[PDB]
């Protein structure tokens, strides 16, 4: 899991 | 007054009436206003501005370049002493500008405690940010937006006046929001639209099974059940009664005047 | 020369050869090049750089963090003496950029009176914004770009090169505009397409009934009737010898060099 | 050490420890920490702070309101020693925002030499951006992104965590890149989609009509053959055999984590 | 009436 | 032809 606040979502 | 432990660096300007916190840091070249109130250990790097009659809590960490209570940009301001208040341990990036409110909207511009503002991200006049938000760069939150607790508010969106952000809510960059989003909802898109329930932030924050089962119901009621809003709000009330976590949704109802993105 | 009844703020740098107008503020922490006039009763609330060949009028109020009269981002600039001219009442926010032309454009970046430019708005090389204007945050004119008399730029929009802006224009956020928009037309989307006439903008302005409804016609003549720009155009000619306000499309054509949105 | 060459201004702060060297210029306001590192020739207009473990090389102009070598974004980010490489010869514009590593992602953040980083652009931790290449403004690198050589990122967009942007890649503005993009690719919108090669690219670079063709091929074969990636894989390396400068597909999928655009 | 010069709208 | 590097485009 990976937050990612610029693109807005949650990353895998 | 300026505590004795706290730290004015010889080129900052600080007007007589500010009032700074102890252990407070202000960095070079910053401007205080005479109606400022800075919290304890709160820290302004450098080239910083702030005016207005703006409170900021303790242990903030304010970067150059950052406006904070400087008159906002809505043309029916005329300069009435308006205010902004800032609570604790926000984390301020670079540019980001934070202006007082409007008499016709409340006069106040509040931002809570916990928050990461991102490089360039704007709240305008009449604001409300709660706890635990993120907004990412050059986030823009029109005049007399509602952003609630744990909200994160994607790179270059920006929300439409009088809008509010439901609470564990994400909303995906390069969006515009043009009405309210209800709470735990992931929203994307010009305008934006709904693409589920924010799963992840709610495990992620202490939700059980249980709760996010239901919120997820909850979200089928309102966009999948096909029931008007308002044959859907007693049965949201209804399943709260069970899961508390529900209510949310309740009180986001009772504050919505936009009307649900869809 | 610095006017007697101008204020210099002693941490402020004003270098010689700079014409600083009567009660005139240049807050702490600016820099004004020697090549700058600055207008009576104009403020620089601080951190302010203004440097070139640059003109500033009367009752200006920029500030902090803006860069009016800074080298362009032209590649194909060489620190060519170029110029920037800027109107009186202009309302300067947080960040904007306003940039010097280049010779191969005109050698001049041009903005009229009554402006509202907010934060991190940009004025790239060669621009010439007119009056009564808006750009909204982060809006962004691309060199050689155009911006009529009382038109809005929404949010994060970006104009692209070359393109005209006609007067009473609006233009929604987020967009990216590709060409040229005719006048009284509200416009949206990436790339931008119109959808109608600016209404609520024009009844504000005074204008009559009657010429709202030519501007409507003149419209549909272009965007509904089928016939080709050119089949068209002495059409509105012939509708603007009874109302007026009907040649600023007649105006319009003959500087629209990038086509018409569609 | 600062140089006998170079020129502070009285107003700037170079903490002790700073190594300024010959012929480098730090305007007025700047900031310069004791880990810092500016060579040659570099010019740091004004109001520019620089700190961290930062080193920046020969003739860069940096403008007014840049932060270069700060805090990064991360919320896992803690204050370790992580660092900031920059180039010769780039051109930082005004707010332009270049942040140090995360221990988590290589501890480094690095910039090559004859960049332009437009008004506003944003480079996150751990990102790595090459040479020759333009970041238009706003354009926002998230983290762990990578930016091949002469690539040009348009106005407003944003690229995501970890993704590459291939070499003389052009990105249309206002776009949301999630995946990676192949060289000599065209890419625009959000979600980014790839719309043929920077043939006009290509063309003032000296590439010729022959490498272009192959390209072409290379680019047919990935989105047009109809063939899954892994097949087409020893098809480009084939081809790279007679056409060296096909190999840069091989050497981008080697690198390539996030999948390619489509 | 509200003019919401962000979003570039006339709202009601 | 003409870079417009914020539209992201080479123009004509």
């Amino acid at each position: 899991w990976m937050l990612d606040p610029i693109a807005g979502k949650w990353s895998r | 007054m300026i505590d004795k432990s706290a730290f004015v660096h010889p080129t900052a300007i600080v007007e007589e009436g500010a009032s700074i916190g102890a252990n407070a840091h202000i960095g070079p070249f910053c401007i205080v206003g005479p109606h400022v109130e800075i919290g304890e250990g709160t820290v302004l790097k450098s080239h910083v501005v702030v005016n207005g009659h703006t409170k900021i809590g303790r242990d903030n960490e304010i970067y150059q370049f950052a406006s904070i209570g400087e008159v906002n940009q809505d043309l029916k301001y005329a300069g009435e002493p308006t205010r902004v208040e800032i609570g604790d341990r926000n984390r301020i990036r670079e540019s980001v500008t934070i202006h007082r409110g409007t008499v016709q909207g409340g006069g106040l511009t509040k931002v809570g405690s916990d928050n990461l503002l991102m490089i360039n991200a704007h709240i305008a006049h009449d604001c409300t940010v709660g706890n635990r938000c993120i907004l990412a760069n050059n986030a823009t939150l029109a005049g007399h937006v509602s952003v609630d607790d744990f909200a994160i508010i994607g790179g270059m969106t920006a929300v439409h006046q009088f809008c509010i952000i439901g609470a564990h809510v994400m909303v995906g960059g390069c969006s515009g929001v043009a009405q309210d989003v209800p709470p735990y909802v992931i929203a994307q898109g010009n305008h934006a639209t709904p693409f589920g329930v924010n799963i992840e932030g709610l495990k992620r924050r202490g939700f059980s099974r249980e709760a996010i089962t239901a919120i997820r119901n909850a979200y089928k009621l309102i966009y999948r059940s096909g029931k008007t809003l308002d044959e859907v709000k007693p049965e949201i009330a209804e399943l709260a009664e069970t899961y508390p976590e529900v209510k949310a949704f309740t009180d986001f109802f009772a504050r919505s005047t936009r009307g649900l993105i869809r």
